[PDB]
């Protein structure tokens, strides 16, 4: 998953715009911090192209 | 024993506490204050006390509820807040803990209250470590567990709230309001004992030590009375387990503190004490205040000791609630209830 | 020899007593001032008690200097050492008393400045612990020179 | 030799005894006095019990001082030392008993002033220790004079 | 020489021991008396247990003193020394024990003033140690007799 | 010599042990006495239990006293001294254990009469160590002694 | 000589070990008994598990007594000395261990009667140090002895 | 001599190491036994691991005895002293580590039964330290065995 | 002389070091594994860092053994001493470092699988020392042996 | 030469005293200024009162250093050495008192600067304890300088 | 001799400092690494600093090691001594400073990338100590054995 | 000789002083740099204040190092010793002051830009101490040195 998320971000992110592009790459599943987790809803960071991560 | 003192910070604190003694409120002060019925007489008697200083400044004859709240702000900042800054060492740490100990219960009440919509910044009277413009509103506005961490780190020393906060993150008590509060009260008794345990080679505690143990006992009984008529949820932490090694044991204190009303623990708890653990709310409340307030007054005769400063904080909360009860009744021409029944406040 | 060390021992202990006294008391003064700033005239007096301990101490020390034998002996040293000790730790012991009674006394002064005088009286009782040592000390110094010099 | 340090021992340990005693009670004394201003008179009498051990202590010193001759031996020294020890440390411990009760006895007076005198009798029992050492010290001192091994 | 120090040893530890008992017990007396001052007579019985210990020491001490000869060997020394030690440190522990019981038994009095006879009983058991030490020390001296321990 | 110190150490350590025991046991007994005032008979058997070590000790010391000479060697000294230690320290440890078990065990007595015998039984396990210590000391003492001129 | 000090080590340290064992185990049992008085017979077996080592130490010491003469040389001394050490500290070390495991396990017992036997298994494994020591010492003592030179 | 100390280091230290390990392990195991009672066998595997250290130590010690003569050489002597140390202090260290890992790992036993072996993999890492001691001590013993030729 | 004590130091110090490491880290790990049992392998790699100090230590120690047996003197002894110390201090100190870093790094290993290499690197800085002790020591050993010579 | 130790003691202990005074007084000042920055002027006067001890220390040292040359008598050594200690530890003790009152009084200032002149006055009384000492030493040093005959 | 204690001193203390420096900074670094995974590149620089102290230390040790021999004159001995101590104890303190500022500095890395460079600046000031020990010791070694010890 | 320790003291303690200062002062700065990201030039100045002390130190150290002998005179030696004492413990004392004050002084910066100069000034008052030891050492040092074999 980690590798997937990165390759798409690198490749397509440019289409959304440079302003849109933020680096906070990585993922923390433990409750130690709440940074590093993409979602357009939060002002903390944003997805840089229409991407949703679905976890069943 | 005693008399091996050389603490810079505790002398400074004690001098301030003694200057206050000159104007302190007493059982005598309350006994005269109940008799009143006229607005003017009450006013006059109170004016020479520490709380009385505030009324002299602004002479007010309505004695409304709001008036009492302003008075508490001014006094709490002056007596408690300012002095801690000017302290250091284990005298600062110890003093900050006991004050923070009240804090633990209040913060939770502001946060849950916020989800429900209570007040976003307004906090009311009670012994506290910080004012209504330092840390407590930042704590109040937040509804999430995370934010509570970030705020706590800012004020040093690190609050006992930090540890309490990890346990409550994992839901060991749930979101049911009572189960939370009962766990924070078990924690509050537990940490105080430990801080005492460190401090003991230098002062001499008889009265203090016996009273702290009785305070615990009364709390255990309070948690039982409350959770009675609604069942006690024993899997979660809602009942006190406390180091005892006398009549009671860890096993005993746990039976007593739950809703069970088990007599054999009760026989251990009192035999000659007026409080025994009744299913009557009112009777226990009268007794609790008198018992708790004695040992603290006897303790004031000790000086330049870790023992004296504890007693003084503990007296000031009981004092706050009393004053509140008297000033409100006279404003609206009626007598008091609780203040009139007990003669030791 | 040890006679010189006698001087030393005396000048240190009595400093410590009186220092300790003044330390504790002082913090009581500092503290009293913030709620009632005009009890200074009474408050200051505890400090001066512990200061007078040193002046008796000083006479002993100087005495010992003069009383040194030619190259001394093992026996000569030890009399002189013993005198030094006497005033020193009797000095410390009064000084310690004066700081603790004093400090509580200025908070005493805070609440009532009228029965402050009762506390002054306590203070004086502790100074006699110094005096009694001072007496001995003098007599020890004198014994060293006597016996056509020990 | 060691006898001079014996003189030192006496007046110093009895004074440390009186220091702690005067101290402990003193703290309690100031507290009670600024609330009830008629008990000053009672307060004086606990304090002086610890001052009066020192005056027996002072005497033993004086004996021992006199009893030093010239170029004593270690053996003569030691006899004289043992006496000084006896009053110093009994004074030390007695002193303690007087403060610990004294302080507590200010809380007792306050609540029950009828029983001021009851407290006094309790205090008298620690004074027996001063009497016990003091005597024995005399006995020793007298013999102790040899002035180079008898 | 070590005979002087034997007397001293006895006089230091027992003194400490009594002092503890008086101190501890006393503090508890003062506390119980704010509620009831008719338990004066009953409370006094714990306190006095420690002070009497020193009187036994007083017999032995004077004994050893009179037995201290003007010239002594190492062997005479250890017997007098060892003898003062035994009563001193049994004294310490007895006196200590009685003080702890004495405070607690006085609280026992206050709430229940008819098992007063039962607290006295608890205390006597810790005096037995003081006695067994006194015995041994006295006998050791008396039997041993170097030249009547000179 | 080292043999006289043996007599001391035996009766000192053991006196300590029991005192410790009594003191602890007392604090509990007085508290349990407000829950039920009928536990007098039960109370007496924990407190007193540890004090029966000392009377053994006294006996062993007396043997040693009589068997003392006028000159002991280094080698003879060390055995006498070491035998004393045996009785003193087992005493010292038994007493410590008996006052802990003893105080807590009163709560047990009070609530449940039937397991009183069971409390007594926990303690008795320590008593064995005091008996053998006395044993061991006797035997040692007998070999070592040969009286004067070693 | 040097052997008697060996006997001393053994009989002191293992007594102390067992004392700790009984203390720690004891206080746990005393707590449990006022809610579960049927589990006494079981409870009884953890406490006494640390007692069975203690009886061994005592015997070792008694052995050394019989094996000692008037005097012995340095070589005979040293092995006896070193032998007493083995039981003394292995006994001590195990005695402590059985008490700590024990106390926590009586609370498990209280909750879970049925698994008493599992607490016992943990205890027994600490016995190997002690026991192993008793054997080693016993054997060394027996071989060493001849009095003067092994 | 220096042989006696060799014996001393090896048997004291490693005995306490084993005690530490068992105690500590015990406290966890007893908490955990109420929670899951059939995981007893697994629990048991850590406890015995620290027990086998002692039996090595004591074998080294029986040899070391034999290697002590009475000729006295400092340098042959020192290898025995030095040899004892090595298994002693290594044994202590394995024990201290093993009880900490042992304790924390019973929490593991409770929550994640299946992966219990991961605790073992950790625990066993401090056995290397005993092997390291064993090996080095043995050689050193072997060199030493000469009955200290001067 | 010092040379034996060199052997000994090497084994005492580095064992303890490694223990400290294994304990500290152990508790953190044992705790952590309950969240995710998948960090088993990861977690072990910090613990194995302290395991390698000791094995180096055995190589230097073993050498000294061969060079020992004989009665030497000052020259060999001090150069062997210095070699022991070297493996000793690195073992102690690096061992110390690892447990600290290791514990806090168990949180690093858990949340970061890709800054796990960073975690190793901190630990890897401590391993530099182990080398320094050892290399210097190896050099020392070969040179040390000259046998005898003051 | 033992005078070289005397120059060094005076300037070492007092510098430490001066160090301690400033340390304490400093933590108070730094806070006080941020609360009210208008009290800079007042706050500074206490901190430098504790650096006046240091200035005396230097002078004693300078004088003596010069009089040592390279050679003096043994007896001369010992008076000068003892002179140095007097000033040094008197300094140290005087430095503690000035740091404590100094600290507490800037906190006094913060709440109420009216009586800022009263904090200062206490500090000046503690400077007499350094002074009287500073004098005695000067008398010793000059006389001792003569090569036997102080 | 004095050479041996020169060798030991250098290699012990500078290794401690380095181990400490690494450990302390680590505690901070592990914590910051979880919160952001991007600060690796800074985190590495504080930690590694205390490792370059150990290498300057390493040089002194070697120098002294070649010069080591106890048939050398005392002059070599004392020069090895002065070299060991210098770099060791500065080294140690240098390690302390690097790890304290080091811990604290991890907060400064995380929030302000820009002011990371200020954390380094502090760290460069603590390195002067390393230099200061290393410099004296090198020269010292050049004197001991001419030509930088080759 | 005794000079060698003069060399050691000088370089050691002055190094300790610098470290303590850099450390304590550091922590205040690291917090301030995220509390205020513009007071960088202000923060830097307190920390580097302690470390300059070392440079005066380095001067004395290099001189006494080069002038060491094989066996130096007793009289000459101590004069070398005492110059060393003075410099070390002055640097230490100064450095200790600067770090307690230092830590405190960053608060001052943070809240008040204008009162920056007053924070520095407190630091500079303790700096006199360092200087003054260096002076006193210098004086001595001129004489002491005279090249190799003083």
């Amino acid at each position: 998953l980690s590798k997937c998320k990165s390759e798409l971000i690198d490749a397509f992110g440019f289409l959304g715009g440079n302003a849109f592009m933020k680096d906070k790459k990585g993922k923390i599943n433990k409750q130690d911090t709440s940074l590093h987790q993409y979602a357009s809803l939060v002002d903390t960071e944003y997805e840089p192209f229409v991407m949703y991560i679905i976890n069943l | 024993m005693e008399g091996v003192y050389f603490n810079i910070d505790n002398g400074f604190i004690e001098g301030v506490v003694r200057g206050y003694r000159n104007g302190l409120l007493s059982n005598n002060q309350y006994i005269n204050l109940t008799q009143c019925d006229t607005l003017e007489d009450l006013k006059l008697q109170l004016s020479s006390t520490d709380y009385g200083n505030f009324l002299s400044s602004v002479s007010s004859e309505s004695l409304t509820t709001s008036l009492i709240q302003e008075y508490a702000s001014s006094k709490l900042y002056h007596e408690f807040n300012y002095i801690r800054d000017q302290s250091s060492g284990s005298t600062r740490k110890f003093m900050d803990y006991i004050t923070y100990g009240y804090m633990i219960d209040n913060v939770a009440l502001m946060i849950t209250g916020t989800i429900h919509d209570r007040d976003k910044g307004e906090i009311l009277q009670r012994c506290h470590p910080l004012g209504w413009f330092d840390t407590l509103p930042t704590l109040s506005v937040a509804t999430d567990l995370e934010s509570l961490y970030e705020t706590v780190l800012v004020d040093t020393p690190l609050a006992p709230y930090f540890k309490n906060c990890f346990d409550t993150a994992e839901e060991l008590d749930d979101m049911n309001i009572e189960i939370i509060r009962n766990k924070l009260y078990k924690a509050y008794l537990e940490d105080f004992y430990n801080f005492v345990t460190e401090e003991i080679p230098e002062p001499a505690k008889e009265c203090m030590q016996t009273l702290l143990g009785f305070e615990a006992d009364r709390r255990s009984i309070n948690i039982a009375l409350n959770s009675l008529q609604s069942s006690d949820i024993d899997p979660d932490l809602k009942s006190d387990l406390l180091p005892n090694i006398g009549k009671l044991y860890p096993l005993a204190t746990f039976h007593l503190a739950q809703a069970q009303d088990f007599e054999g623990v009760r026989a251990a708890l009192a035999n000659v004490y007026e409080y025994r653990g009744f299913l009557e709310t009112g009777n226990l409340e009268d007794h609790f205040y008198q018992l708790e307030m004695e040992l603290c007054r006897d303790a004031f005769t000790q000086q330049f000791a870790i023992s004296t400063v504890w007693a003084w904080m503990k007296s000031k909360e009981q004092e706050v609630r009393n004053i509140t009860w008297i000033a409100e009744c006279i404003a609206q021409n009626q007598r008091e209830r609780i203040n009139n029944y007990i003669s030791v406040y | 020899f040890f006679g010189a060390i006698g001087c030393a021992s005396a000048i240190i202990f009595t400093s410590l007593g009186a220092a300790y006294g003044t330390a504790k008391s002082g913090v009581g003064i500092c503290a009293t001032c913030v709620l009632r700033p005009d009890l200074l005239f009474k408050n200051i007096v505890p400090v001066i008690m512990a200061g007078i301990i040193a002046i008796y101490g000083l006479v002993v020390s100087v005495l010992v200097c003069y009383s040194l034998g030619q190259k001394q002996a093992l026996y000569t040293g030890f009399i002189q050492l013993g005198a030094g000790l006497s005033v020193g730790l009797s000095g410390l012991a009064a000084g310690f008393a004066i700081g603790i009674v004093g400090d509580a006394g200025v908070r005493g002064s805070s609440q009532q400045p009228r029965l402050f005088v009762g506390m002054i009286l306590i203070l004086i009782f502790a100074e006699v612990l110094g005096l009694y040592g001072l007496i001995v000390a003098l007599l020890l110094n004198s014994r060293a020179t006597q016996d056509v010099v020990c």
